[PDB]
């Protein structure tokens, strides 16, 4: 193999073959030492290590491996394809980053909040090595990047227009108004119309480089798509305002320029591993010795008083929340140091080690105190080896106790020495599967008519629907015949016995020919359900990233929280979810901004995600352009100004010289809103903003809009708060979204609205201002409601004070009505119906709200009730005297309400498998606390499986009678409880 | 394998009316959301009429109030109904298994099946 030397020197080495010959790089060093004097001279002049570079497709690649060189293969099999038998091999001298390299790492940092180069808390290289992984999609996204596009980001769907919505076009056709200068013109377009016509038809009703932007708002109306189809269109026309557009030049695209990328490509890692064949290096598969563990001992500095005078140690290897097998330790005296020194030998076979398995080890007191995790497999398909001391995780199924991270507190918390068997020769664990070609004995014989129906019937059961022993044995050995059903995929897969390395063979097989999934539908829930906590294996995450990739943009966008909670169940660092995320975080500006808000929150308050949503954070904000690491620049500045000012006044006319202390210093003058990066705010109306009268004391702030094209001179209400997670209500919001959207598919207006909701770091966030909106407990206050005393009349009479005309009434009446339903439908659904005053809100218009998400979900987790009087949603008297008369016997409101409830209750049941999923999702990701069954269960009980439509409609109107049932008691004793 | 035979179409003047008919050999039909597609000449194919496995229907904005899908789980059989036919109208019909109706990425464009069946030609003159 040619090699060239740094002096254009070109020495022919040979071909060592494969094994132990990473010493190829002492090997060229004496060769270079030998070869010239200059190499002997910089020898001590020289840096620790050199480089190894090829070229792949022009760019400079990496061999970023000192282990094996059947690592290097690929590129033996690149030169092999071009028939260049001598390869050429360049080293390149470890040169230091330059000073701007350093700097827009240091500005990297900032954005993050967490240092991505630091290794004080990492036992190996996964994350370093995930780093130069996420080069090759970012690369990949930047080169196909279409200029204009990325840069006008437009914001369009390809669903039908909604019925409610395509009646409202009045004669077919969409009056526009286009502002250019002080000029103001109406035109008329059909709603079929793209843009490109609406703009010829403008100028030819008297240059053509020009484009229509919203007034007031960053975004653009362009592309090759129907004007009906814009979201902002369609938003528009549901709040029957007038669309208006202003004729701005183009967004320079070279404002969103990338700097070049400078480190090499590093190829892949599954190069050291190869076919069964070819490692029988030590094949795993070969040693068919049983795993065993040694624990050392237990070291803590400060002994807890929780729990003492017993104390053990549980190891536990689990496959995807499945325990494969358990051992444990004699209890000795909880003291300051335990030492055991015993070997724990489980039943299962180092052979059978599945990739993605986890050592769990688990503190257990006399109960359980601490636990730590450690991934027998590593990312380059090698098993663990040598001495290990973790510092371990303290509790206070959870998405947190499947973490393989560190405790980073290392002077304060438990720490676990543990011993692995160590060998010669490294073991590396063999590819896949090689190839389908036995087919694994696909079936012949046709299934028996009965035994066809109960397969069928399992596989119609849902997602929570336990599979007895029976039903997994018949879906693993009529498996050809489950993959024509997709369906039966997560039940299939979930038949799989993990712990034999010849079944998991065979499943690989089994899926290398699937093509029935290939040109399946996508189907979220399903794809979701793959993703969850039970499927640990990589290549079933991959079916189900790949089914994920057919999304369209407002898609992604329904559902980008709950794929960026699901990155946590992922075993490894590398997952095709991230590449999938960092993918299309790239290609849509829209979808990269939230997802740099919500991974930059995780980062911010989960410690045990935090270098895995790190580095992703890392990979994204380097591929994005200048512009958009601006915005988050600024972003960033007013967030933590904003936090620092609300710790001062927490700590306490202060808020105003503290405020304009801000304005005249430091305060951009515009940033861009977190929860709405369309909106840009300006100048803060210090003479508007105030403390609320609350626990938590949030800062009440107005931002005067940026934008001079706005229509309106109204300010930008923003709330900022701490004290409070806000995870949990952004994750409540998106699922209210997407039963919104399920609504809206089923021609279903519920006027349900949620609010913007963003956290931005360790128990602070912002939340969006409803406009003219007020608290029910405000409202009976206002009379009655100080002392508990209550009445049905307030609420009625503050929305007849508040229209202007009888039929604004009305059409408020009906705007509550509905709203009403949808919140007490969505409430019910979720478990968070039982809710008091203060944390309801109404507009002027109507319109109903349920707030501070987080306040309840806790609450209602810990302790569900049960030991209070509950009721599934909040239907107050005061509710009913506003729909009806509230004689307690019907109303034709009351009416309404009922089967407009009954109809939403219908719709989700009919997609009841997602909301069974979203619902598990949140329970195990959002929630800090530990979750298990009969909890997850409470969807699937309150949603109605396995029931006809009229048992479901009977049990949501007796739902509504028990809430009527309890007219004001449970009101009473929430007032006495805060009280 | 999943077969579909679809059958109903012909020729009728503009403002008449057809049923279109098509049986699943899928016996997973029960828990299956089912869709028509058309192809128009020289055009791509676009799912026009969806029904879900509960029986909801969703219609694309060109044939709302025109096209009306149903299902019998009991026979395996969608039924598509067609009233006020003009003559943009005129394609090659298929049934298969739609997809999501709140995914936009379901109405975009083809579905990319692999068990397409022979269709039913609809010709409005």
């Amino acid at each position: 193999i040619e090699f060239v030397l740094p002096s254009p020197e070109t020495a022919l080495l040979h071909v060592a073959g494969h094994g132990n010959v990473e010493q190829m790089k002492a090997q060229v060093w004496l060769r270079a030492l030998e070869t010239s004097v200059a190499a002997d001279f910089y020898h001590r002049l020289g840096p620790h290590h050199f480089l190894l570079l090829y070229q792949k497709k022009g760019q400079w690649y990496e061999i970023y491996d000192k282990y094996q060189v059947v690592q290097t293969l690929d590129c033996l099999r690149y030169w092999k394809a071009t028939h260049r038998s001598p390869g050429q091999i360049h080293l390149v001298q470890r040169h230091p980053p330059s000073e701007e390299s350093q700097a827009f790492q240091r500005q990297l940092t900032a954005l993050i909040g967490y240092d991505v180069t630091d290794v004080s808390n990492v036992h190996d290289d996964e994350l370093e090595f995930t780093r130069r992984g996420l080069v090759t999609p970012r690369m990949a996204e930047v080169a196909s990047r279409d200029p204009k596009l990325y840069a006008m980001h437009p914001w369009v769907t390809s669903k039908p227009l909604p019925e409610y919505l395509w009646k409202k076009i009045a004669n077919n056709c969409i009056f526009i108004v286009i502002h250019r200068s002080t000029t103001s013109q109406t035109i008329k377009v059909s709603p079929d119309d793209t843009p490109g016509a609406i703009l010829q038809s403008f100028f030819t009703k008297m240059e053509q480089d020009f484009v229509l932007r919203v007034c007031g708002r960053d975004e653009y109306l362009v592309g090759e798509t129907p004007i009906k189809n814009f979201q902002w269109v369609r938003h528009c026309l549901k709040n029957g305002e007038e669309i208006h557009v202003v004729l701005d030049t183009p967004p320079d695209p070279a404002l969103d320029e990338v700097r070049k990328e400078e480190w090499p490509l590093v190829d892949d890692c599954t190069g050291v591993t190869g076919y069964h064949e070819q490692l029988t290096t030590v094949s795993l598969w070969d040693c068919d010795r049983k795993f065993r563990v040694k624990i050392r001992g237990i070291d803590i500095p400060v002994l807890p008083r929780n729990t003492d005078l017993t104390v053990f140690v549980e190891a536990n290897i689990q496959h995807g929340q499945q325990v494969l097998c358990q051992r444990r330790t004699s209890p000795k005296p909880f003291t300051e140091e335990v030492l055991w020194n015993v070997w724990l030998e489980f039943s299962i076979k180092i052979k059978d080690l599945p990739k993605g398995a986890l050592l769990n080890l688990q503190i257990y007191c006399g109960q359980l105190l601490y636990y730590v995790n450690l991934l027998l497999i590593d990312h380059r398909f090698l098993l663990r080896r040598g001495e290990y001391v973790l510092h371990m995780w303290q509790i206070s199924f959870n998405a947190d106790k499947l973490t393989s991270a560190t405790n980073p507190d290392k002077e304060n918390s438990m720490s676990i020495s543990i011993l692995l068997d160590n060998y010669c020769h490294p073991i590396a664990l063999p590819k896949h599967q090689p190839t389908p070609d036995p087919e694994g004995d696909r079936v012949r014989a046709e299934m028996p008519n009965q035994l066809r129906k109960q397969l069928e019937a399992i596989i119609a059961t849902d997602p929570l629907n336990p599979l007895t022993a029976e039903d997994k044995e018949l879906l693993w050995h009529f498996r050809y015949e489950s993959l024509k059903h997709p369906k039966a995929y997560p039940k299939l897969f979930s038949s799989v016995k993990w712990g034999q390395q010849e079944i998991v063979a065979k499943t690989y097989q089994l899926l290398a020919r699937r093509e029935v999934w290939d040109q399946s539908a996508l189907d979220v829930g399903l794809t979701m359900q793959l993703l969850d906590c039970n499927f640990s294996d990589e290549n079933v995450r991959a079916i189900a990233v790949q089914k994920l990739e057919s999304l369209e943009d407002d898609d992604v966008l329904h559902y980008l929280l709950q794929l960026v909670q699901a990155v946590k169940f992922e075993p490894y660092h590398d997952s095709a979810l991230a590449r999938f995320l960092l993918k299309r975080g790239l290609r849509n500006k829209r979808i990269g901004h939230f997802l740099f808000w919500f991974l930059r929150s995780e980062i911010a308050q989960s410690r045990h995600y935090q270098q895995r949503f790190a580095v992703i954070l890392e990979a994204y904000l380097r591929g994005c352009g200048t512009a958009m690491l601006h915005d988050f620049t600024q972003q960033v500045q007013v967030i933590e100004m904003l936090q620092k000012v609300t710790l001062d006044i927490k700590s306490l006319s202060q808020l105003k010289q503290k405020l304009e202390n801000l304005q005249n210093s430091q305060l951009p003058e515009s940033f861009r809103v977190p929860y709405d990066p369309g909106l840009k705010a300006g100048a803060l109306a210090i003479e508007k903003c105030k403390v609320m009268a609350s626990k938590k004391k949030p800062l009440w702030l107005e931002f005067k809009c940026a934008d001079p094209t706005a229509l309106s001179n109204e300010t930008i209400g923003i709330i900022f708060k701490h004290g409070d997670d806000l995870r949990q209500d952004m994750l409540i919001l998106q699922i209210l979204r997407i039963m919104e959207s399920i609504w809206e598919t089923e021609s279903l207006d519920l006027c349900l609205l949620p609010y913007g909701c963003i956290s931005t770091g360790d128990k602070i966030g912002m939340i969006e201002i409803v406009k003219d909106a007020t608290t029910i407990a405000k409202i009976q206050q206002s009379t009655v409601g100080n002392t508990g005393a209550f009445k049905d009349e307030v609420l009625n009479h503050w929305l007849k004070e508040k229209s202007p005309t009888e039929e604004k009434f009305q059409a408020a009446v009906e705007r509550f009505v509905y709203s009403c339903a949808g919140y007490c439908v969505a409430t019910f659904v979720l478990g968070i119906g039982d809710r008091h005053n203060d944390n309801i809100m109404i507009t002027e218009t109507g319109n109903l709200f349920h707030i501070d998400f987080g306040h309840i979900l806790g609450n209602y987790k810990s302790f569900l009730g049960i030991n209070k009087e509950r009721v599934p949603f909040v239907l107050t008297p005061d509710f009913l005297f506003v729909m009806g008369t509230s004689g307690k016997k019907t109303s034709p409101h009351f009416q309404k309400f009922q089967d407009i409830c009954v109809k939403a209750y219908l719709a989700l049941r009919h997609h009841t498998n997602l909301l069974i999923i979203l619902f598990s999702m949140m329970l195990m990701t959002g929630m800090p606390q530990l979750t298990s069954k009969e909890d997850i269960e409470y969807i699937r009980d309150a949603l109605t499986v396995g029931k006809n439509e009229e048992d479901a409609k009977k049990y949501f109107l007796d739902q509504i009678e028990v809430c009527r049932d309890k007219g004001w008691t449970v009101q009473f004793n929430w007032f006495l409880h805060l009280v | 394998q999943v077969q579909l035979v679809e059958s109903g179409g012909g020729l009728v003047q503009p403002g008449g009316s057809l049923r279109l008919s098509c049986a699943a050999s899928g016996s997973i039909f029960s828990i299956n959301a089912m869709g028509w597609y058309r192809q128009a000449p020289g055009k791509q194919r676009e799912l026009v009429a969806h029904i879900t496995s509960g029986g909801s229907t969703n219609y694309a904005d060109s044939v709302k109030g025109r096209f009306t899908i149903s299902r019998d789980n009991a026979k395996n059989t969608v039924y598509l109904q067609m009233n006020s036919l003009k003559p943009e109208d005129t394609a090659v019909y298929y049934c298969n298994e739609a997809g999501d109706p709140f995914l936009g990425s379901t109405w975009n464009g083809p579905p990319a099946f692999g068990s397409w069946g022979q269709g039913t030609q609809v010709t409005v003159s």
